[PDB]
């Protein structure tokens, strides 16, 4: 038929389309994945470069 | 309104997660470290530290 | 024009992880070869860590990998990261060349990108031997030494080129100190041959679980398939922190932690368990020059793919007797790397010698009169005549 | 007509500024990410009030 | 690579032979219905490989009614697979309209390619 | 002799990566909801086409 | 098309050393950087073989490097390339660069070409520095003290850097043992700068002795300039046999065939000829935090001189005020490595405090007011008003 | 990039004093022999590098009378580099004939773009 007709999307939709519902939801999470990917790679670095200090039996002889 | 608090400026959304993750990993750590002491109890040093004092 | 597409430098990156034009339809096999970066990532910069506290004499091997595990800073995460992510390494790649003969990719005209992919499983295989034997415990020791004599049976040869790479007459000092200064080479040459093999991928693209073109449902690299990336990537190294972290020994062989001695021998002297098929292929031969041909000869047998492969469909999506005999040849390479960690008796001389008859009978006579009936199957099927 | 800008569109003075006071409050605050572990002049980030 | 020529001689001679014909063409229908491409709405001829410079030739000399069609038939299975269902029963393509609709123009692109090669290595003597 | 304190550091990684793993199956299944429900419908063009 | 330009791999080398678009007016300064891909290739190949019989602990380094010279056959072969050849790097480099600031190349549009280059010769000093450590002679210890006592002058961060840097409390044996590791590492990070230093001459090319543009009159790589290039290797080669040969220890300190003693200290501490200059720029500054921050700000003052010349035309071919400026240049980086040698006297303190600040007054003070006198010069001498 | 308005402002400046052109014009012929752009074969408008999109103006509207004789002066000029000698003396621009044909293009290629940045930050008030 026409181009003019667009197919049912109910299905799928919400019931309430508020624009700040899924604009709050949608950055607590993205969010919430850059807080633990900002503390989880600070960690990792750190543990890398602990490495070269000091080893325990040179503390030993200080 | 609650998107426009901190969700609307990214040098928030990459200060506050930078922010909230110096504050994240105290909270955690010593919540942690008091768990795994509270789990094994009679079995540290500083336990059987104090039965040997006599 | 932006930015991203006007730089010299940028506009490679955004013709590779941006803006690369990918098919619609792809599911999660095609996200081992990404996981293959980060693997290859991990274990050089471990590796250099490992190389500021490690002394590669033969009197000092054994007690250095001990100085990183007791005294240098959260050196056992270093180690077992280094132990326990090349059995990682392998796993994936093992998965990621068994995705490529399902969709059978090696065709027309990925060929070049199937011939310098088997350059990376030969030059992988030798990190893995080069690097085991600078721990130089006791299966350090002894797989060095059965590995080397194979190269006495090349005729008016042999002596001289095992005495050459041995530079003396057993596996002596000269043997680990040469095997060290190896390991740190041939993984630059790997990522090399990464940066030729994305090259080969960049003019074909990637193929499709259908088989068919897909030049007409196309999907940008940015915004769906990064954060379809990072799935695979949360999981990798959530599997990777409970082996480093929970159960750091289960993939390795006690006897690698005594010291190697050349005069005690051990009662069973088996590889890392990802160099077990092609173990047992070597000791079913019985002769040292036709058993070290054949092992050679089966890495080296994936080559002629592309032209045993007779079927006019791409991939074993709608071929069901193609489908039957991928999964032969699967279970095949398992019980071929169980067979490798046996005892040299009866039945596991006759059972590896049947098992490794169907992985050269796959490549050579079962892709092609299998390939070949389908032609057939799928003409009278339809043509009415 | 004739008025400020070299190089950069001067007419952006403070349309750069107040937000890279908080990109500062963001790349300072990304020092204050990788500092730990590395008690050196970490004197100057735990004195905080709580924990 | 089998060729097209050499599939219809092999395919012919059995469809020709009428004790041949009741051993191999129960087998090859339940080869066609186990392989399924039916269900993701696509005839055999749109699986063919078309990296080939006698595949491109038969795609070019196709009428445009049914180069258009044949679009359609492709992009509606990549979404069918991207969703991970089939398409209904009543967008199945049935036992009568899998025809092959690209073989006519395959197998005159292949007979002219087997005299340009015959014509270019010959042996004509006085 | 890590043994006590592997297990230790061993509660601090498997509890931030299995949370971080858990949030990007939720981010991923958001931006693709676009493709995943796309609809098709083919006009035959004019028969001169 | 032909086969080499129709593969994907001959195609680069098709685009890059057989029809690349030459002008047809260089001379033979085009072929210093030439050598320096020979140069490279060199020091890694005699180093992995140098690498076979080398130890890295402190007690083993000064008896392993006379293994090579009196055990290993033909091992003062490699030696003697592998320490000639360093210093036949930097000869080649230091001419390499100073064309390049004489035809003035810096300029736009080449000015990745010139950042890019920078970051080379950064590399290229810290891994000679940390390899001449690895022998552990006299100089090899208290040139590792001297530089390393450098960054305890940085406020609130220094001894918590060098107790890092040193891996204990002074140059220990975790001093040496990191950085073997280190020097084979960086080797290979300057041969992916190399590789991006040619991407972003493909897209520009060459200049020119005169400067003008070359676009009207090109020549093919192929016959003219691979037969030009073989004039100057096979000259390379000739120079490079005379001293591995004949004079092997001309270019080189008596004291480092004296194993490396924390408790007796050398008479002078010089370093090897091409970080003179750059030791008379540290030793001039009376403090050792403005004195490391120097000698830093000099091999970083490369990047403001795209920024700093004001002239139309591009070289100093027809500049002639512009050309007496670049011989004061040049003698002044020659009477800047000659007191890097001497002793702390009068007047070697006064002397290298003046010709360090003739170092800074060129790229800030000389070039922007010359590059604009004559800018006037040659239109007040031209326009008749 | 010192730009030829401001080139030409001080060297209009210099042209215009009775007292400095007594001082600075014979440094200024001196400069020019001593360049020894001349013997090869080449005025000094031809010199001036072109790689920005003010020179680029500058020689799309040249007249091509005046463009296909500058292509042959810089042909004939990278000849005679390569031989490492010199062109004759009758084949050497004189005194008279090296005058700013492109000067002209340039100036006005300059104030087109000294106006639409001042009339792009602009500070108009009602
Ligand atoms: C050493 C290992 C390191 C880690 C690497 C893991 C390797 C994974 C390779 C397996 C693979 O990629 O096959 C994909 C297969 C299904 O194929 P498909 O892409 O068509 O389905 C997509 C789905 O419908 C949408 O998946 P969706 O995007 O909606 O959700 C994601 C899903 C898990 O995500 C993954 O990463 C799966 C690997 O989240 C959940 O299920 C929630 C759980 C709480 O997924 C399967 O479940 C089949 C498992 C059998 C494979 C065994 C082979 C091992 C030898
Ligand atoms: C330790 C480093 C060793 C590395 C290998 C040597 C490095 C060479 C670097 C010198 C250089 O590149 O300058 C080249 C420059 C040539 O000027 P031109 O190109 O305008 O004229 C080409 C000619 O007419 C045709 O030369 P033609 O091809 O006809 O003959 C061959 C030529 C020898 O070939 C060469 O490689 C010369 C370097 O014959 C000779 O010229 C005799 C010289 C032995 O020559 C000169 O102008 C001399 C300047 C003195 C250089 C001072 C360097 C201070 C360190
Ligand atoms: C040089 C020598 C080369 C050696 C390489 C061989 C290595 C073999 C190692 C086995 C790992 C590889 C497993 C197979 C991975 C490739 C298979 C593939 O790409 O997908 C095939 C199939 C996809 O099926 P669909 O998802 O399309 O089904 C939808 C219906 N339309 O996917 C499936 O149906 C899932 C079936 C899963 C089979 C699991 C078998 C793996 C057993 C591993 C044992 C591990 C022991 C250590
Ligand atoms: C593709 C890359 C690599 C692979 C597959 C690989 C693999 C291995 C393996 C399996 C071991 C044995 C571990 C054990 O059982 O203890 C090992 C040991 C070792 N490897 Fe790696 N390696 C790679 C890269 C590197 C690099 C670049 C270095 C550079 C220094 C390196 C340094 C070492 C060292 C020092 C050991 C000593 C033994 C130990 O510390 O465990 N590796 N390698
Ligand atoms: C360090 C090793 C490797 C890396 C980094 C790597 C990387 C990649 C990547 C990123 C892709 C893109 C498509 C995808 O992600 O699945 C790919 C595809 C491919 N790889 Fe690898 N790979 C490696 C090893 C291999 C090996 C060992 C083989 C074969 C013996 C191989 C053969 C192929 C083929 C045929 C494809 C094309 C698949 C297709 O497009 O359908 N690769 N590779
Ligand atoms: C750009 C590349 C390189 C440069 C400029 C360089 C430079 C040097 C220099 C100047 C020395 C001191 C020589 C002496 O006075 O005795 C040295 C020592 C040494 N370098 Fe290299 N090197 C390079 C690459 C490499 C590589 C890649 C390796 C490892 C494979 C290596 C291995 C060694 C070793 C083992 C020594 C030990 C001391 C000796 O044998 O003389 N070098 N390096
Ligand atoms: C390992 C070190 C280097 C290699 C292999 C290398 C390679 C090359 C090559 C092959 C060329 C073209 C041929 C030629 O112009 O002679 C070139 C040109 C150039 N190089 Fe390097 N180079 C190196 C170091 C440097 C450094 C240290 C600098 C600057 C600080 C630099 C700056 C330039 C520039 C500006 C050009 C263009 C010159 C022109 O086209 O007129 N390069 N380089
Ligand atoms: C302007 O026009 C030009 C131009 O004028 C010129 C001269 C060149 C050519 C100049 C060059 C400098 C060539 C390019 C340089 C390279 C390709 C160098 C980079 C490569 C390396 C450094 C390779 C390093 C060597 C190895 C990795 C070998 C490792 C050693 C091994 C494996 C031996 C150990 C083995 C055993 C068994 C012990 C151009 O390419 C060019 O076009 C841009
Ligand atoms: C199909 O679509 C895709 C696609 O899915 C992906 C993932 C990619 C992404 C590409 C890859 C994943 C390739 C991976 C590349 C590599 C693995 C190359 C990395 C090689 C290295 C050698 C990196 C390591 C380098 C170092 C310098 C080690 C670090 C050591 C240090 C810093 C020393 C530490 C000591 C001190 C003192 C700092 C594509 O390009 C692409 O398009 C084709
Ligand atoms: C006689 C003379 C001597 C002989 C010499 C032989 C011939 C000499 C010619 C030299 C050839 C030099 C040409 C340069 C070259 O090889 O080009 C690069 C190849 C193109 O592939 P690629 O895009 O680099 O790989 C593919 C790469 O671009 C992949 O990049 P990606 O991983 O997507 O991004 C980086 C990660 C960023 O990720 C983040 C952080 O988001
Ligand atoms: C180059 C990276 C290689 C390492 C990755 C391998 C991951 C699998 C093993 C995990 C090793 C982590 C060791 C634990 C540790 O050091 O810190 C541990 C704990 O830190 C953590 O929990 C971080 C876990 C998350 C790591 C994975 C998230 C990846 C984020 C992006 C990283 C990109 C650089 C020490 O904790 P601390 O802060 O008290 O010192
Ligand atoms: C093939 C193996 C080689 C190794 C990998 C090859 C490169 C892969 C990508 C690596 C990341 C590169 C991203 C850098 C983007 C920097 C932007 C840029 O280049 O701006 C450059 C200036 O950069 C420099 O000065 C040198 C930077 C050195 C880079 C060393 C990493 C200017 O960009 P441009 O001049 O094109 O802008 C004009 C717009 N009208
Ligand atoms: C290495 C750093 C990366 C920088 C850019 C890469 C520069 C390219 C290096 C020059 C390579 C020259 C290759 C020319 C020959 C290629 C012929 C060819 O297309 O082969 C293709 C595939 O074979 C290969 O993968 C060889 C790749 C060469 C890589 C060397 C390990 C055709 O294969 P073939 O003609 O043998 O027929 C199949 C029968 N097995
Ligand atoms: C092409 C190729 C190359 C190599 C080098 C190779 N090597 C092996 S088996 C080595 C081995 C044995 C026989 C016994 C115990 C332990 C180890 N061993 N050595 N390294 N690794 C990881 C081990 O498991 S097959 C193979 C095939
Ligand atoms: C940016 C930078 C980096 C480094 C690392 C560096 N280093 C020096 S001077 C080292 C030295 C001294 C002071 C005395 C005796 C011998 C050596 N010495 N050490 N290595 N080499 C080849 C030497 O000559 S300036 C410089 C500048």
């Amino acid at each position: 038929k026409s181009t003019y007709r667009t197919p049912n999307f109910d299905d799928v939709l919400k019931e309430n389309n508020d624009a700040d519902k899924g604009r709050s939801y949608a950055y607590f999470m993205v969010g919430a994945m850059g807080l633990l990917s900002s503390a989880g790679a600070k960690s990792t670095v750190e543990t890398f470069i602990s490495s070269m200090t000091a080893t325990a039996d040179v503390l030993a002889m200080a | 309104s609650l998107y426009k608090t901190f969700f609307k400026r990214n040098a928030v959304f990459v200060g506050t997660i930078f922010a909230g993750a110096f504050v994240f990993q105290t909270v955690f750590d010593t919540a942690i470290t008091s768990w795994y002491e509270n789990h094994n109890k009679g079995k540290l040093w500083k336990d059987v530290k104090a039965r040997i004092a006599a | 024009m932006a930015f991203r597409k006007s730089n010299v430098y940028l506009s490679l990156v955004n013709s590779y992880i941006i803006d690369s034009p990918q098919p619609s339809s792809i599911n999660y096999w095609w996200n081992m070869g990404s996981l293959l970066g980060l693997c290859l990532v991990i274990q050089i910069v471990t590796g250099i860590f490992m190389a500021m506290h490690y002394s590669s004499n033969i009197e000092l091997a054994f007690s250095s990998v001990e100085h990183i595990m007791r005294d240098v800073h959260n050196g056992y995460i270093l180690r077992y990261l280094h132990a326990n992510g090349a059995s990682f390494f392998f796993m994936v790649m093992f998965m990621h060349m068994a995705k490529g003969l399902y969709y059978g990719s090696y065709r027309s005209p990925r060929v070049t990108l199937w011939n310098v992919g088997v350059i990376i499983f030969i030059l992988t295989i030798a990190t893995a031997f080069l690097g085991y034997c600078c721990v130089y415990g006791q299966m350090s020791h002894w797989g060095a030494t059965v590995i080397t004599n194979l190269f006495s049976a090349i005729p008016f040869v042999g002596n001289d080129i095992v005495s050459w790479l041995w530079g003396g007459f057993s596996v002596s000092n000269p043997t680990i100190q040469r095997f060290f200064a190896l390991h740190y080479l041939v993984p630059f040459i790997i990522a090399a041959m990464v940066i030729m093999h994305l090259m080969a991928l960049h003019i074909h693209g990637s193929s499709n679980p259908l088989g068919i073109t897909g030049n007409l449902d196309r999907i940008p690299m940015h915004s769906y398939f990064i954060f379809k990336d990072l799935v695979t990537v949360f999981l990798f190294m959530l599997i990777l922190a409970l082996f480093v972290f929970y159960s750091p020994n289960t993939l390795g062989h006690p006897d690698n932690y005594i010291p190697g001695n050349p005069l005690v021998t051990p009662a069973s002297i088996v590889p890392e368990w990802y160099l077990l098929p092609f173990y047992a292929i070597l000791r079913s031969i019985p002769d040292k020059l036709l058993g070290v041909i054949t092992m050679f000869a089966a890495i080296l047998v994936l080559l002629v793919l592309p032209f045993t492969d007779r079927s006019v469909v791409r991939g074993n999506t709608f071929k069901v007797l193609s489908k039957f005999f991928f999964f032969i040849f699967v279970f095949n390479f398992v019980l071929l790397g169980q067979i490798g960690a046996c005892h040299v008796e009866v039945p596991y001389v006759l059972m590896g010698q049947i098992a490794t008859f169907i992985y050269f009978a796959y490549f050579l006579i079962i892709v092609p009169v299998i390939s070949t009936i389908e032609n057939v199957l799928f003409y009278i099927g339809r043509v009415n005549k | 007509t004739g008025l400020h800008f070299g190089r950069l569109s001067l007419r952006s003075l403070t349309a750069y500024a107040p937000n890279l006071m908080l990109w500062g409050g963001a790349s300072m605050l990304g020092l204050f990410v990788f500092t730990e572990g590395w008690p050196k002049f970490q004197d100057t980030l735990y004195k905080k009030i709580p924990l | 690579p089998q060729s097209f020529t050499s599939i219809a001689r092999i395919g012919d001679y059995i469809l020709k032979s009428p004790v041949l014909s009741k051993l191999c063409v129960p087998v090859a229908n339940q080869f066609i219905n186990l392989a399924g491409y039916k269900k993701l709405g696509l005839k055999f001829d749109d699986l063919i490989a078309e990296e080939n410079p006698i595949m491109q030739t038969a795609l070019r000399r196709l009428p445009e009614d049914e180069s258009y069609a044949r679009a359609y038939r492709i992009i509606r299975a990549h979404q069918t697979e991207l969703t991970h269902h089939l398409l209904p029963r009543n967008e199945w393509i049935k036992a009568q309209e899998d025809v092959p609709y690209l073989l006519p123009y395959i197998l005159e692109a292949e007979a002219a390619a087997k005299e340009k090669d015959e014509l270019d290595n010959i042996e004509v003597s006085k | 002799p890590e043994h006590d304190e592997r297990k230790r550091l061993g509660l601090k990684t498997v509890i931030i990566l299995s949370s971080l793993y858990l949030l990007s199956i939720w981010v991923k299944k958001f931006k693709w909801a676009g493709i995943k429900t796309r609809k098709f419908v083919f006009n035959p063009p004019k028969p001169r086409k």
